[PDB]
RNA sequence: GGUAACGGAGAAUAAGGGUUCGACUCCGGAGAGGGAGCCUUAGAAACGGCUACCACGUCCAAGGAAGGCAGCAGGCGCGAAACUUAUCCACUGUUGUAUGAGAUAGUGACUAAAAAUAUAGUUGAAUACAAAUGAUUCUUCGAGGAGAGGGCAAGUCUGGUGCCAGCAGCCGCGGUAAUUCCAGCUCUCCUAGUGUAUCUCGUUAUUGCUGCGGUUAAAAAGCUCGUAGUUGGAUCUAGGUUUACCUUGAAUAAAUCAGAGUGCUCAAUACAAGCGCUUGCU
RNA sequence: UACCUGAUUGAUUCUGUCAGCGCGAUAUGCUCAAGUAAAAGAUUAAGCCAUGCAUGCGAUUCAUUGAAAUUGCGUAC
């Protein structure tokens, strides 16, 4: 379970790093994205929360794969500059329960035909 | 929108579908490289044809030209470093001399039971297709793969296969159990 | 002979478009009325209707009755005749039935001693008259 | 002589007969190195 | 007057010269059921803005009030002919939470590349994603289409019918001893594809500019005059002002076609990528 | 790959077409182990549309963070 990094480059005004990492591991089946953010944290030194492997595929038969990683200098870059949904995945940040774009739609639609505050109370 | 999405044909049918003459010639091809299909063949036949004449557009032109140059020379390190065209015969005057047999050579499936790695061509497809041949540490399962000069020498067994190191087959676990 | 002067492009022109007339291909593709005259209309297939079907003697020197079905399109209402291909397959064909229709093969010629038939019938019932010879399937 | 009504005469007449049973034959590959190695084809007489 | 006509970039075929097409992802134009008239505005004769008429609908308590999917998804019709009444701004742009523009998944033998039947699936893991599915890793178990007289590759084998049934693009088979049908048995082409129908191009020097033919095969006007058109004799520095034409440059959106490099495993494709070592170079 | 082949005759050579033959477009038959890209109600009816969506977001906050409303901007892309 090899990990390797290149192409690194350092956003002081992203406040992180971005690299691509090559993980090996024949026979075995793709790398776990905990494992891999822990030997990356390992490898720079820095917090295993602000380390971010994302994108990772795998070539034929085992071995080979690759998937890019985002090293953030502190947990507020990194809950600053990315989608939420990656802080979801990693548990950083969490979920918001929301409707449907149909049904919200809906409920915009049926709201437009009413005036005044009882917009709100419409539903 | 989306765009169109670039197609482009290999082969191209004979104008005659039937002459005994062509059937028995590609049927002996089919005997001598393990192919699929006959369109397999003509596969190979429309590239060298595409080659021969790219060559022979370029021929027409006198030695020196800029894109005769650059064209011929580009052709030429192809093939070379396909392993089709010989690297002392170095001109578009000697690459229309080529035949189908020089490019079916260069199939996997032909260098799998050449080197020894199988009994006959049939088992060199069967292994592949079974994924226990492997080329610079590259698992290729396409038996038309073409083998480039370089990788010529760069083809084991599978470092998985059971046969290359692994566990053992369906039918050695099933009877192990 | 033709002109062959340097300034004469209009004429060599000019006697080309008119004489393209004189060629059946290009009348046929250009008159203006094939559509009009096409049972089909420019298509390759169409439906229909059955209305009833006949026997009709085969050309000489061949001697048969080839059994072909009256058939009326939907696109049009025109009336045509349609061939029933393979053996035994006039039964499988009952007047006021739906028959998709093809052309025979030398659009809109008739084909072999057949004498003013140019359709086949493709299917019948939403039916491969093939397949019903085949016996691959049965009359819905 | 011909009356419309005879259709299908030849294949009522026609005596019936079932099939043979074979070995699913080889496909592809090994139909061609089947065929390779055999090689009128079909000279009955 | 006609067009089963939006123009172009282009597409198919293709020795050369061409023939045909181009509704359609880009550019320009037009239209929002058919007309017409306008408000607002920098910009509209706007229609997911209004006003009126015509055609056709919708709700009414009959006093009234409304509608414009040739936007996305779906429905009816028309037909030979064409997909889910799905998820999202996670990606690509719009001034940016909003975007049926846009991006994801569904049906899909349009199609382009790559490939199993000999010597697939499945259980649960690991990956991906806005969420997902399916791809990429481990582990449990665990052959069909046409054909077989010639054109054209491939049977004068067996039974029925006796010019009937049928086959057959064409020539042609079948009339009581059928290599062509109906069966049965056999083989050939191609191959997860292979047939059929209509149409385009080649074949076609059967539209001929290159490049046809006109005594008898189709084709020289009965003959002459004649305007337009077409075509027009030789001749100006060999020696010891205008044009036409040819050469080279300027201005000439991409996408496609031709064309370098690069193992996305190959290829269509795509325009990637490739080395050191971490704070990197090209 | 600058290509032809069958058919008028008792037989022959021509003219000439018909047919065959290669590609492509559309439709369709039979059949189709799994995967990757990927066209897709143009052709006829610019025919008619149920139902859902497709254009909404700085100044003015005594409602409970910002609702409603007025402006401004856009909806001519």
């Amino acid at each position: 379970v090899t990990i390797r990094t290149r192409k690194v480059l350092t956003n002081k005004l992203l406040y992180r790093k971005q690299m691509v990492v090559e993980v090996i591991h024949p026979g075995r089946p793709t790398v776990p994205k905990a494992d891999i953010r822990e030997k990356i944290a390992k490898l720079y030194k820095t917090t295993p929360d602000t380390v971010i492997p994302f994108g990772f595929e795998s070539k034929i038969g085992g071995g080979k794969s690759k998937g890019f990683a985002l090293v953030y200098d502190t947990i507020d870059f990194a809950k600053k500059f990315e989608p939420k949904y990656r802080l979801v995945r990693m548990g950083l940040a969490t979920k918001v329960e929301k409707p449907g774009r149909k049904q919200r739609k809906e409920r915009k639609n049926r709201q437009k035909k009413v005036r005044g505050t009882a917009k709100a109370k419409v539903s | 929108a989306r765009l169109k999405t670039v197609q482009s044909k290999v082969t191209k049918s004979p104008r005659r579908p039937f002459e005994k003459e062509r059937l028995d010639q590609e049927l002996k091809l089919i005997g001598t490289f393990g192919l699929k299909n006959k369109r397999e063949v003509w596969r190979v036949k429309y590239t060298l044809a595409k080659v021969r004449k790219a060559a022979r557009e370029l021929l027409t032109l006198e030695d020196k030209d800029p894109k005769r140059l650059f064209e011929g020379n580009a052709l030429l390190r192809r093939l070379v470093k396909i392993g089709v065209l010989d690297e002392t015969k170095m001109k578009l005057d000697y690459v229309l001399g080529l035949k189908v047999e020089d490019f079916l050579e260069r199939r996997l499936q032909t260098q799998v039971f050449k080197l020894g790695l199988a009994k006959s061509i049939h088992h060199a497809r069967i292994l592949i297709k079974q994924h226990h041949i492997r080329v610079r540490r590259q698992v290729v399962d396409v038996p038309s793969f073409i083998v480039r000069l370089d990788s010529q020498k760069h083809i084991d067994f599978s470092l998985q296969s059971p046969y290359g190191g692994g566990r053992p087959g369906r039918v050695k676990r099933r009877t192990l159990r | 002979g033709k002109p062959k002067g340097l300034c004469t492009a209009r004429k060599l022109k000019t006697h080309r478009q008119e004489q393209r007339w004189n060629d059946k291909r290009y009348k046929k593709a250009h008159i203006g009325t094939r559509w009009k005259s096409n049972p089909f209309g420019g298509a390759s297939h169409a439906k229909g209707i059955v209305l009833e079907k006949i026997g009709v003697e085969a050309k000489q020197p061949n001697s048969a009755i080839r059994k072909c079905v009256r058939v009326q399109l939907i696109k049009n209402g025109k009336k045509i005749t349609a061939f029933v291909p393979n053996d035994g397959c006039l039964n499988f064909v009952e007047e006021n039935d739906e028959v998709l229709v093809s052309g025979f093969g030398r659009s809109g010629h008739a084909v072999g001693d057949i004498p003013g038939v140019r359709f086949k019938i493709v299917k019948v019932a939403n039916t491969s008259l093939i397949a019903l010879f085949k016996g691959k399937k049965e009359r819905p | 002589h011909g009356s419309l009504a005879r259709a299908g005469k030849v294949r009522a007449q026609t005596p019936k007969v079932d099939k043979q049973d074979k070995k699913k034959k080889k496909r592809g590959r090994a139909f061609r190195r089947v065929q390779y190695t055999r090689r009128g084809p079909n000279s009955n007489s």
